[PDB]
């Protein structure tokens, strides 16, 4: 998921992308349980660099 | 032009159908099919207009509706009072409404000779 | 509202007749009409019709220039003057009341007929 | 679907504090009352314990949970019911964590009171716990309301018959 | 536009009520209105598809107009009103220069339905008959209500009184 | 389109300046140009409904297109963004198409408008003069000043030319 | 509704199939089709530039559609679903209407080709040939390919077979 991608998921890892793809429910995000703040919000902040 | 059965016949208390149908073409519901009921001796009675609608006075015996591209007239439970000629008009584009040759429906109360 | 007709009968090669019918319970100067007839041996066949104000009339391809519909409102009466009967005018006449439709202001011929009259024999001969 | 149950029973669940807080602000028929989905909770004896509760959800809904933080308008009220100079209230949830202080100030009266009761609502996942902790001011959820979201809807502002 | 409504036929006839567009004939034996009715039927078939048209081919969803906002989302209020406003506008826009050009459009349709018929007739009649304006014609010979009937039919035969008609009128 | 402007009419007239539909008459007393006055009045009207329709029907209310967002709702910006974009797409795409047909409904009018005038002086004139095209009618007889008054107002007299023109017309 | 398509000229031709509007000739010679290739380039020319204004109008700008709120936001939701649904109505129902319309208004554009070749060769013929029905011509004189191939060109030379025509008619 994008929050396991940004943090760094052991099981799971470009400079730019134009959209980001993801399954239905992703099974390898946050591997310690907890809450991300404003999830949304980065998801969209990181849709699309440069 | 429009073909009926020259003559029915059903049992007191039996569920009876007619069918009416263009020569060459197809009945939809714009063309309206009514269904009158003409006794010998009194004058022809509006069973039914448009495709379903039926009069207050008529009873609820008498219903109809488009099946297979042709009109039908559907008597569930049919009396002795319903013994009569079945006429169907039809609207084609013109006040000249086509009618039926006609069904001469005989609710049998007699065995058959 | 019932109609009742009249002045059928016996009537000789190429004479005349004036079938008319009566409506009591309802006024004809807003409804249209037509007459109607069963031939010996075949089904119902339109003969002639005329509108709700009496202005537009309509005659079957056989009965043309022969046939002439009228609407009395004074009276409520409608007559059928009859003329140059043949032998094929031979049948059994209705009037029949058409049922009110109004289509974007027109009067209509859609639903059929709603009042039926008890019918006028009418026999022609050449014997 | 809509559903009201007892997520605190109030019989049980409160041994150690009193559960018959009254207001007149809130009169029913004539005598004080308060609400039907809420608990005020004052200390029993002369003190006021640590109170820490739980609920888990396993309705296969969403819950909402409701509940409130009183404010006094004076110290000397917040001593008397709650026995403690600063008291604290702390609701965590898988989503929803948040730490409440009493604010003792004099406000302006309203509706003859001049303390505060400010209202929170949560709505808790399916399988998911609720957590209360409060050594004072703390206004307990009683009834919460088991609900399924539908289509989106409004509220009409109006006074005509229904039919 | 055609011409022909509020054309060469000035006005409309009240007495001809059960059509459209019709026809008013006078002979020795009587004159009389009758409607065409192969063509009202045609004209009612279009109009009640074009207003149906209209009105059923806009099928919205459930739908609640309206939300809540405090002091503190004034941006976000301002932002909804943005967008319903708009909304209404181009609504309020289109529906109402929608109509106009229909309706328009109708009255040019039934223009257009009244010449053809004039038209058609007039194919049929050739030398046997005489413009004597206010879109009519008048006969070279002597027409039973056969022979309008078949003119309104569609089937005037004109052979058959070519001669009499060409005698009458080398005058 | 009916085929009268770049049809059997290929050419305009730059003479003709105070109206859009006229006559060109040719006597022994002088040639000269005179609008029709009533059927350009007819289409100034229409033409100025037509404007006045598409211009005002646009009726808006107060707006401030424009919103200030930080950092930390992006989300809220591209809302945003997407409402304006959809509604600049909705404009420009119904604003250029429906222009783009009104210019047409426009032409065709004025080519109706051709087209009805040739009709009616054709209708007035019947065989006392003769079509050789470009919308020109030869008269089978002598037309002074007031007899193209008379075509052009609408009174021609056809009977009173009627037996002359004969003469002319059998030779 | 010009009355050319589906009224006097009852049905097409299955036989001439590089053209939309032609000629059938039928001589002493030998009977043939023969597209008006001028009309029916004119014609295609005015079908592609409107199928390219419907097309090459919508100029859309790069965007997202699709936003995500979580629990704690449903009046954004909701309010992002409005923006959705209307642009959504709003497209249906112009889209629909316009096909709609242009339809009915290329069929009178055909309608109207097809009238105006048959008046042009009306006007061309004038009463050198008869209008036998059909929405078409018999000639009263013996016209070779030359005869017919001025006429589909655009030159007749009447006042050549007008003394032929004049005998022959005149029977």
């Amino acid at each position: 998921s994008v929050a396991g991608w940004i943090l760094g998921n052991p099981e799971c890892e470009r400079e730019s992308w134009s959209y980001i793809v993801e399954k239905p429910n992703p099974e390898n995000g946050t591997c310690y349980p907890g809450h991300f703040a404003d999830y949304e919000e980065l998801r969209e902040q990181l849709s699309s660099v440069s | 032009t429009v073909i009926q059965e020259p003559a029915m016949s059903v049992s007191p208390g039996g569920t009876v159908t007619l069918t009416c149908a263009f020569s060459s073409g197809s009945v939809t519901t714009s063309n309206y099919p009514g269904w009158y009921q003409q006794t010998p001796g009194q004058p022809p009675r509006q069973v039914i207009y448009s495709t379903n609608s039926r009069p207050t006075v008529v009873p609820s015996r008498f219903s109809g509706a488009i099946s297979g591209n042709k009109a039908t007239l559907t008597i569930t439970g049919a009396q002795a009072e319903d013994e009569a000629d079945y006429f169907c008009g039809l609207y084609k584009n013109s006040a000249n409404i086509p009618f039926g040759g006609g069904t001469h429906l005989t609710v049998l109360g007699q065995p058959k000779a | 509202e019932k109609l009742v007709e009249s002045g059928g009968g016996l009537v000789q090669s190429g004479g005349s007749l004036r079938l008319s019918c009566v409506g009591s319970g309802f006024d004809l100067s807003d409804n249209a009409f037509t007459w109607v007839r069963q031939a010996p041996g075949k089904g119902l066949e339109w003969v002639a019709t005329i509108s709700t104000n009496g202005g537009s009339t309509y005659y079957a391809d056989s009965v043309t220039g022969r046939f002439t519909i009228s609407k009395d409102n004074s009276r409520n009466t409608i007559y059928l003057q009859m003329n140059s009967l043949r032998t094929e005018d031979t049948a059994h006449y209705y009037c029949a009341r058409y049922k009110v439709c109004h289509r974007y202001g027109l009067s209509c011929y859609y639903y059929g007929m709603d009042r039926w009259g008890p019918g006028v024999e009418v026999v022609v001969s050449s014997a | 679907s809509f559903e009201r149950f007892e997520i605190f029973p109030k019989e049980s669940s409160w041994p150690n504090h009193t559960t018959t807080g009254v207001s007149a602000s809130c009169s029913h028929n004539g005598e004080s009352s308060f609400y039907k989905n809420l608990l005020w909770l004052t200390g029993k004896n002369g003190l006021y314990p640590n109170l820490s509760k739980s609920y888990a959800n396993n309705k296969e809904k969403e819950v909402l949970v409701l509940w409130g933080v009183h404010h006094p308008p004076n110290i000397g009220d917040q001593r008397a019911l709650y026995h403690k100079e600063n008291a604290y209230v702390s609701v965590v949830s898988s989503h929803y964590s948040r730490k409440f202080t009493p604010e003792i100030a004099k406000r302006p009266k309203v509706r003859d009171q001049e303390g505060r009761i400010n209202y929170y609502w949560t709505l808790l996942e399916p399988g998911d716990t609720i957590i209360f902790e409060a050594n004072g001011n703390l206004i307990a959820p009683r009834y919460a309301f088991a609900l399924s979201r539908g289509f989106g809807s409004g509220i009409i502002n109006s006074n005509a018959p229904m039919d | 536009l055609f011409g022909a409504i509020a054309g060469f036929i000035e006005g409309g006839w009240t007495g001809m009520v059960d059509g459209w567009y019709g026809y008013h004939h006078q002979n020795e034996q009587g004159s009389g209105y009758a409607a065409d009715q192969k063509s009202t039927q045609n004209a009612i078939n279009g109009i009640t598809n074009k207003v149906n048209s209209v009105i059923e081919k806009m099928n919205t969803q459930f739908t609640a107009v309206g939300k809540e906002f405090n002091k503190l989302e004034r941006r976000m209020e301002n932002l909804n009103k943005k967008v319903d406003d708009g909304f209404i506008d181009i609504w309020t826009y289109n529906a109402e220069l929608l109509v106009l050009l229909e309706n328009e459009r109708t009255l040019d349709f039934h223009d257009s339905n009244v010449k053809n018929l004039y038209e058609k007739v007039k194919s049929q009649l050739k030398n046997n008959a005489k413009e004597i304006g206010n879109g009519c014609f008048e006969f070279y010979h002597k027409c039973n209500d056969e022979c309008m009937e078949s003119v309104k039919n569609g089937t005037y035969d004109y052979p058959k009184y070519s001669e009499e008609s060409k005698l009458n009128r080398e005058k």
